[PDB]
């Protein structure tokens, strides 16, 4: 229950 | 009543330009 | 339950 | 239940 | 329940 | 019970 | 029960 | 029940 | 009543140009 | 009353580009 | 009443030109 | 009433040129 | 009374051109 | 009411250019 | 529950 | 009531350029 | 797509002797 | 695509004796 | 995309003799 | 992209001999 | 991608004698 | 990107003898 | 990015003889 | 990045020779 | 396997 | 395996 | 495996 | 192992 | 493994 | 392993 | 290894 | 190990 922004996430990543 | 009006977000996950440029 | 921007959310990525 | 963006997802990602 | 945004998806993937 | 957006998928994915 | 996009899908997908 | 867009489906892809 | 107007929104996945290019 | 008006929405999944281009 | 009016989405799986070009 | 009036929506699935092109 | 006038959908399942092109 | 009016956001996934450019 | 930033996060993780 | 109004994140994860370039 | 092709020629468009 | 080809020309488009 | 291909000539374009 | 290729041209565009 | 490929040309543009 | 290339010329673009 | 290349041109853009 | 090369040219730009 | 040994693939073209 | 051994590709254009 | 051993490719272009 | 020993490429152009 | 031993890429460009 | 011994690369560009 | 020995490569440029 | 024994690269630009 969040606004704007992330919340109950695990794992975020970008990748080079 | 949670949020406001106007919000804005913006996420960028960006692996730019790779490799060989001759430009 | 969130509003502009994620959430319950487990994996997120790009690659390369 | 959210709002102009994502919600109870599990996995996201581009690939190359 | 959702507005003008993705919800009680699972999986989202480009690939190439 | 969606407005202008997704819900309720599975899988969505491009492929190449 | 959406307006204007997709619901209660299960499977979308290009491919190539 | 919807209007203007896709509901209650199951799979869709286009290939090649 | 949930969400208001004019909400905007815009998610890109672009694993752009690749290979060889020779303009 | 759930959403408002002139809502949008714009998700690209672009592989764009590849292999070899001689342009 | 749900949604509002002049709706707009627009969604792109574009897996985009692949090959050899010689244009 | 549930939407109104003048929405629109685009959905593209576009695997687009493949193979070999001498233009 | 559920949706509005001037309503448009336009969804495109296009596996364009493929194999050999010599124009 | 949960959110407001005029929301905005915009998540990119950018993998950009890869490989070998000659312009 | 957050607003306007990141919660109940795991790793977060550019790479190059 | 739990956030206000003109709420703004951004949040960027860039890789930037990697190679060769030659401009 | 699969030109799987040995030993001689495939996909040619144009062998000429101009002259 | 899979231009698996060995001993041979594939995928020439222009192969020319001008003169 | 495989150009897996060995011992000839393989996606060219253009190969000429002008004069 | 591979261009997995041994002991022959691959991927040219222009080979030319102009005079 | 991978140009894994030796003891020939590979991935050449314009290769040319002008004169 | 692997450019495992040995003894022969690899990404070249232009070659060329203008005279 | 691995230009792992021995005994041979690899990755050239001009290479030119102009005279 | 690995230029892990030895006995050739490599990531050359322009080699000229102008006259 | 796509092709056996010893191949040959001569091509002249005179003027 | 794609190709042999002791394979031969002579091309001659002549003017 | 890809290629033989005692691999020839000679290509002639005259004016 | 892509290729074998031995292997010759030579190419000629001339004006 | 690659290539072999006693390679050999001869160009010449003549004008 | 790439490249084996005793190899050979002449390029020779004339006007 | 990447290479092997006696390796040679002469490349020549003249106008 | 990268490189062998008596490796020799000879350049040559004239004009």
């Amino acid at each position: 229950q969040c606004c704007t922004s992330i919340c109950s996430l695990y794992q975020l990543e970008n990748y080079c | 009543h949670l949020c406001g009006s106007h919000l804005v977000e913006a996420l960028y996950l960006v692996c730019g330009e790779r490799g060989f440029f001759y430009t």
